[PDB]
């Protein structure tokens, strides 16, 4: 992705996260309420 | 010959004196002008009481 | 009861919920700069740079230019660049200052010093109204000339008489004056400043006059208004060192204070309390009479104000209530609310020594035979002829 | 992430995007850099103009019947809009066709001697000291004589800038032959000038020819040494790591050793680590056996000889040892040790995968958290956009 | 090979001329915080980048640069003359049976010292609230000295004697507002005793006067035991006094 | 009574948690005049600036001599 | 061998910053063992740099001491 | 005239965000009146940050939460409230104020004449003002 495409993505969540809780709970709440490193390469064939 | 000033500047300097400014005309609480860089008698000054 | 548990209910909500907002709101989409913010930014930082020395704004002349005081000795006539306004400054006030060059790039000190914070009191007191027991008509005074101008003085216009102003409170310890000043300023509700005069004297030269000045400002913004200037006999004539000094920085204080007292802006609209031991322990000067008006002697309790006093300590000390209020004012000796203070203390000293788990009739009992029996030790016969 | 993050009117980011970049989209053209960082591009001015034309031919490396084609608007003739474009096009032409064909070398001639008077007027000073990087490049192992004599006018004219260029460009096109009357001119040379741009190039240029010279080189190794010039030490340094090449000799490297103790200069110093990288260079085995004291040297210099010295030894297969040599200076706070030490780390690991070895993740992610930091120097960051431009260039 | 560059890297730091020590007095809007350099005036100086404003807190004594006066680190232990006091003064050796006889003050003692800091909800239950501190007098040869230091011991706190006027300090600043200072440094420096020994033979024209700006000094620290009530309410810091005789001791004690 | 009595220990950290976020509020942002009619006088005062005019120091004559003595406020006296 | 001979010489260069000229100050108290703080003569409260192996027993008590006088 | 539509969909909205507060502190319990009036200023702060524009429609509303929702206290909150209503835009926001300031007389309104006119003298911003 390198530097950039990080940047954007990782902003990206943080909104998201943020405003899903600033919201969904008190919606909700309410609505009811009332390995093989050394693995070589496997001794199959492989096209 | 020597002389000891006692500056305006809040120091206390132990300078050459100068020979062209006279030993005679010199004398102790004399009010003079001083070189602002390197310390010396530079002239003399009317005394204020 | 449950009206306290309903407002937990509410904080709960209200707290959770205000935190999340301010996150979403300030930043996220909408943007904490929103652009104007970044203008004004790259423009302060080029004036700007740190250090940045505080400052003390004596003077300012309009022309764009002022004359400040720093850390450094030398004065400076300075330019103001930009920032706060000429209007948006007032004269003694603690200023920014850009160190490579000094000019005025604003203010957001306004004299941040202990001092401010100590004076400062925008709520009323702590006390409420003739909780305090005794000297009821002695409080009904101070009530006449401090507070009932600021609540009406409709009634001194009708009359044809300037309203009172002032009062000076003097005596003696024990009496409790400094409490009356507290009590009677809560009902008016008079924002009610209150400082210590052992604060405005320092060795310091010249800073002295302008914290003196600034509570007179201070004052008159928030009338109606109460200055409580306590331990103004603080200062006295006490005076450091008697070969010389405390006759020049001493001196210019008290000065400034009483040039501000009458002012150039009329301040009758300020009352003022002084609480001191005498006037004669300051070097008297307090002018204009009438503007301190009506001066309050304060006597010592006697046998009806005692009883009052008494019921609060005693209600403290577990099981005293076996002893009826009126038989223990009658066996003791004549004495002072503040003799009251030292044989409530008295009866709790004695339960400490005997280990006495609790508190019972027979230590408040035995306690005034103790307190007594101090009081006339301590006493030097002299022999009355 | 080029555009993004790194400023293109300094000059010094501009260069580590290029370079990087140029890398990443090499040996097949590509023209989709150009457009995509266009803004980016017009920018640009003094050297890092220079290197923006040159770009292109790292770029247009192989297509060998379109290379010249689509470098014919800056050539001169066809541009002096720019003497930067004009020059750097020619440093980009000898790229692409770096030891392939000589019809390429003889156009390259022209230039030279049109321009081997003054150097005095602004813009020839610049269009030449490509050309000479260009024709050197062009004609490599051609052994022309032909392309020797045209740089030495230029060096005896004494161009201020074009006169290291053109030193360097006689040992790359004479490669290996260690012609001796080649040897003894630029000796000689090297103590006249002064001017010490023009000395290095004519000490780095000595090594080169002698490349492969084996123990015919060991005239040349005393003279340089003991010479009491820095720069001709520092120089000296490199004959013996080319000439004495792949098979260690024990001659040659108790002598790498003895000279990086004795002599106190900071360049000479860093000089013989690199250069026993390329004496050990199939024997890398007790390499960072040997440079594990060399790392604790108090030197800032020597640290980053030693981050590349490794590079080099084990620029192919991938080897753990070194790795963990390079962890410290990575972390060590000067600079351009830093900057040593993330180039080094991609040469090692070089295309391989991510999957099979979990240290070349964390790795990568490392070099891209540095350009995010401001807090780390304009030379970090410029070390960190280069090699992640190695980890997947092409 | 470590060696050499240790010695080497000392002599880097040395280089490295001034550097300062200040104190936090506020946290501002724009992100910088008012300093007071203790021997010079108030300045407005940022903080270091590494540390946020959240970290700092109002009066926390701090490192400073002299080249930018850019924080430098928070001072893991408080700059102030009292510390150095106790380590003169050094842990209360003495004990109750160094001093044999004079038996009623001895019992007496620990009942008026050592409980109230101990367990100041018992003290407070069976008596009624906490004292405003112990005048001690008698005869010299007492050994009255004796007995402050023996109790000090089972209490276990800290016994820094502070010895007379502190007009004698004049290390920083005036020394006559180190007197007041006193309340600030022995709540810091909590558990404390303060051992104020001071006559008060210094004229009796100003204990008997109204003269005497000693008097004032004195006064001021008296009032703020009772203003502030930080030693009252949460009793570790005792206001041990002692003067030869009751009688030549300042009035408004 | 139980469900709400212990809210009113989870309220006090909750008020904590509010006052240390207060400074997290005023940010880095300027609070200090400067915007407004005001703004257009930064650029004016950016050039102004690189002018050398002020600071000068405030002394003061203390003798006319047929050149002047002057005595400055740090107590250094020149003519 | 060779490191030897820089160990010696980057004792000597620390020798002349320890010699004259010098400048009277007074130890306070300790910040931390290494660590210190100290005022000068001229009343400014330094915090100092103090240099390995030196004397720790009787430095903390306060006491009168030297400082290097550009450093 | 495209242009009614958004302005009117934002003016609302903060009015909307007062009037609720309003609603429940007048209608219900007491002890709301007192959790609301402790909510207010920090929501105010809140919006400022967001917008500038955002702040001036609450200013307004805010000293009509006041009047609206019958505080216990008309002595000391109203006018430290008004010093600072004086520096932001808008003095629609004082006509509100008043109305809830009205107590008894000559305490705080001996301090409410002292107030407007000493900050009309201080900067005649405009005579509207
Ligand atoms: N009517 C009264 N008001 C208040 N306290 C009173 C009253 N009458 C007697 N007292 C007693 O006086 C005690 C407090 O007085 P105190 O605060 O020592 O004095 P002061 O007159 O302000 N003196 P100073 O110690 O010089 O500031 C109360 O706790 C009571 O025991
Ligand atoms: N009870 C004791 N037994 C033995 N020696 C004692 C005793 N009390 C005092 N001394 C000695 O007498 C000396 C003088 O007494 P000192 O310690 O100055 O007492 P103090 O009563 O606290 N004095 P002051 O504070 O001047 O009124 C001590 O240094 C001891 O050597
Ligand atoms: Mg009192
Ligand atoms: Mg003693």
């Amino acid at each position: 992705e390198e530097a950039s495409g990080k940047e954007v993505e990782k902003v990206a969540t943080a909104v998201l996260s943020t405003t899903a809780r600033a919201k969904a709970r008190a919606k909700k709440t309410k609505k009811e309420k009332g390995e093989f490193y050394k693995n070589k390469y496997s001794s199959k064939p492989y096209k | 010959k020597a002389a000891v000033v006692k500056t305006s500047s809040r120091q206390t300097v132990f300078l050459p004196m100068v020979g062209l400014v006279d030993p005679d005309k010199l004398k102790p609480n004399d009010l003079v002008g001083v070189n602002k860089d390197s310390y010396l008698i530079l002239d003399t000054l009317p005394s204020e009481f | 009861t449950r009206c306290k548990l309903k407002l937990l209910r509410m904080e709960r909500i209200k707290d959770h919920l205000l935190l999340e907002e301010e996150f979403v709101s300030n930043s996220e989409i909408l943007k904490p700069f929103e652009k104007k913010q970044e203008e004004e930014k790259k423009q302060l930082e080029e004036i700007r740079g740190n250090p940045l020395s505080i400052g003390t704004l004596e003077e300012i002349i309009d022309d764009d230019h002022a004359i400040v005081t720093s850390p450094t000795m030398p004065d400076y006539y300075v330019s103001i660049l930009s920032f706060v306004d000429k209007e948006l400054l007032e004269p003694g006030c603690s200023v920014l200052l850009h160190h490579k060059t000094m000019s005025i790039v604003g203010v957001l000190q306004d004299d941040a010093d202990p001092m401010v914070s100590v004076m400062k009191m925008d709520k009323s007191p702590t006390e409420s109204y003739s909780d305090i027991g005794g000297l009821e008509s002695q409080i009904q005074e101070i009530k006449e000339s401090v507070e009932l101008p600021l609540t009406h003085p409709e009634l001194y216009e009708e009359m044809g008489i300037k309203p009172p102003k002032g009062v000076i409170l003097y005596g003696a310890p024990g009496t409790g004056k400094t409490l009356l000043a507290k009590a009677v300023a809560n009902q008016t509700s008079a924002t009610f400043l209150r400082i210590v005069g052992s604060e405005l004297i320092q060795k310091y030269l010249g800073d002295g006059p302008r914290l003196c000045r600034q509570i007179f400002k201070v004052a008159g913004e928030n009338a109606p208004s109460i200055v409580f200037i306590d331990e103004i006999d603080a200062i006295g004539t006490k005076r450091y060192d008697s070969n010389s000094g405390g006759e020049r920085e001493i001196q210019r204080t008290m000065l400034e204070l009483l040039n501000q007292l009458d002012g150039f802006d009329d301040r009758g609209d300020v009352k003022v309390i002084m609480a001191t031991n005498k006037i004669e322990t300051l070097d008297p000067a307090l002018i204009r009479p009438g503007r301190i008006d009506r001066k309050i002697l304060f006597e010592n309790p006697d046998l009806s104000t005692k009883k009052k006093i008494l019921g609060i300590h005693t209600s403290k000390m577990n099981l005293s209530e076996d002893v009826n209020l009126e038989t223990l004012v009658t066996t003791k000796d004549d004495l002072s609310g503040a003799d009251i203070q030292a044989m409530c203390t008295e009866a709790g000293l004695l339960a400490l020594r005997e280990r006495r788990m609790q508190v019972t009739a027979e230590d408040f009992k035995q306690a005034k035979e103790r307190v007594m029996k101090n009081k006339v030790e301590e006493n030097l016969e002299g022999l009355y002829l | 992430k080029s555009k993004s993050s790194l400023d293109g009117k300094f000059s010094l980011f501009h260069t580590a995007v290029s370079v990087a970049n140029g890398f990443m989209h090499a040996g097949t053209t590509d023209n989709s850099f150009i457009k995509a960082n266009l803004p980016w591009l017009g920018k640009a001015q003094n050297w890092a103009k220079f290197t923006a034309t040159a770009s292109l031919g790292v770029i247009h490396k192989g297509n060998l019947l379109e290379g010249k084609k689509v470098m014919a608007p800056y050539l001169p003739g066809s541009r002096a809009s720019s003497r930067f474009i004009k020059g750097g096009s020619l440093y980009g032409l000898g790229l692409i066709y770096a030891g392939f064909g000589r019809d390429t070398t003889d156009y390259l001639k022209n230039i030279i001697v049109e321009n081997s008077g003054t150097s005095g007027d602004e813009d020839v000073d610049v269009l030449l000291h490509g050309a000479s990087l260009g024709i050197g490049l062009a004609a490599m192992g051609s052994a022309n004589i032909e392309v020797y004599e045209a740089l030495k006018e230029v060096l005896y004219n004494d161009s201020a800038t074009s006169g290291e260029a053109a030193a360097l460009g006689m040992g790359l096109c004479m490669l290996g032959t260690g012609k001796p009357e080649a040897i003894h001119d630029m000796f000689t040379y090297s103590q006249e000038t002064q001017h010490g741009n023009i000395t290095r190039g004519l000490a780095v240029g000595l090594a080169l020819i002698n490349y492969g010279r084996q123990e015919l080189a060991d005239d040349l190794i005393t003279k340089m040494l003991a010479s009491d010039e820095s720069l001709l030490r520092y120089g000296g340094a490199f004959t013996i790591a080319l000439a004495y090449a792949g098979t260690g000799n024990n001659s040659a490297v108790k002598r790498l050793l003895h000279v990086a103790v004795s002599d106190s200069n900071d360049d000479v110093r860093r000089a013989a680590v690199i250069a026993l990288g390329f004496v050990l260079l199939r024997d890398y085995t007790t390499v960072p056996r040997i440079v594990q004291l060399l790392s604790k040297s108090h030197n800032a210099h020597v640290r980053c000889g030693t981050a590349f010295a490794l590079g080099i030894a084990c620029a192919g297969k991938g080897l753990q040892s070194a790795i963990d040599v390079l962890d410290p200076l990575t972390k060590d706070p000067v600079d351009f040790v830093r900057q040593a030490a993330m180039i080094a780390l991609s040469m090692i690991l070089i295309q391989q995968t991510e999957k099979l070895n979990p240290q070349v993740a964390d790795i990568n992610k490392n070099f891209l958290s540095v350009i995010t930091n401001k807090h780390q120097e304009g030379l970090a960051k410029f070390g960190a956009c280069v090699a992640q431009g190695i980890m997947n260039a092409g | 090979n470590d060696k050499v560059r240790f010695i080497k890297d000392e002599l880097r730091l040395l280089q490295e001329p001034g550097s300062y020590v200040g104190e936090v007095i506020k946290i501002v809007s724009d992100k910088k915080v008012l300093v007071k350099v203790q021997p010079e005036g108030k300045y407005i100086v940022d903080v270091a980048k590494d540390i946020n404003v959240k970290d700092l807190k109002a009066s926390q004594r701090v490192c400073l640069r002299s080249d930018s006066y850019m924080l430098h680190k928070v001072l893991e232990n408080k700059a102030d003359p009292l510390v150095s006091l106790m380590m003169v003064e050094k842990v209360p050796d003495s004990t109750y049976d160094m001093v044999g006889g004079l038996t009623k003050q001895i019992k007496e003692i620990k009942e008026v010292i050592e409980l109230p800091v101990k367990h100041p909800e018992l003290f407070e239950s069976l008596g009624i609230a906490q004292p405003k501190g112990v005048i001690l007098y008698g005869p010299p040869g007492t050994g009255k000295t004796l007995l402050a230091r023996a109790v000090a011991h089972h209490t276990d706190c800290k016994f820094i004697r502070v010895s007379g006027a502190e007009l004698v300090q004049k290390y920083i600043g005036e020394g006559s507002r180190m007197v007041r200072e006193l309340f600030v440094m022995a709540r810091e420096h909590a558990p404390s005793i303060i051992f104020m020994d001071e006559i008060d033979s210094i004229g009796s024209t100003r204990v008997e006067g109204s003269g005497g700006g000693d008097s004032e000094v004195q006064r001021t620290m008296l009032e703020l035991l009772n203003q502030l009530d930080g030693f009252e309410t949460s009793k570790n810091i005792k206001i041990i006094m002692a003067t030869n005789r009751l009688d030549i001791l300042d009035p408004a004690l | 009574a139980a469900p709400y009595a212990a809210k009113l220990k989870q309220t006090e950290n909750d008020l904590k948690d509010i006052e240390a976020r207060i400074k997290e509020k005023a940010g880095v942002k300027e609070s200090d005049t400067g915007l407004a009619p005001s703004h257009l006088w930064d650029i004016m005062g950016d050039r102004q600036r690189l002018g050398e005019e002020h600071p000068l120091q405030v002394a003061r004559c203390t003798k006319i001599i047929k050149k002047y003595v002057i005595n400055l406020k740090q107590i250094a006296k020149f003519v | 061998r060779h490191l030897k001979r820089e160990l010696k010489r980057a004792q000597e260069e620390v020798k002349r910053i320890q010699s004259v000229p010098l400048v009277i100050g007074q130890f306070l108290e300790p910040i931390d063992q290494n660590t210190g703080i100290v005022s000068s003569t001229t009343g400014m409260s330094y915090v100092v740099r103090i240099l390995s192996t030196l004397d720790r027993e009787l430095l903390k008590p306060s006491m009168s001491v030297a400082l290097h006088r550009h450093s | 005239e495209i242009k009614s539509e958004e302005k009117k969909g934002k003016s609302s909205d903060k009015d909307a965000t007062t009037d609720g507060k309003n609603d429940d502190e007048e209608e219900e319990k007491e002890a709301g009146i007192v959790d609301e009036l402790a909510y207010a200023v920090l929501g105010i702060a809140l919006i400022a940050l967001g917008e500038d524009i955002g702040k001036e429609m609450s200013l307004r509303h805010f000293g009509h939460l006041m009047h609206y929702g019958n505080e216990h206290i008309r002595r000391m909150v109203p006018l430290a409230m008004g010093i600072v209503s004086v520096s932001d835009p808008q003095m629609k926001v004082f006509d509100t104020l008043t109305r809830f300031s009205h107590d008894a007389d000559l305490e705080v309104s001996m301090n409410s004449i002292f107030a407007m006119g000493l900050c009309g003298a201080g900067t005649n911003n405009a005579r509207l003002a």
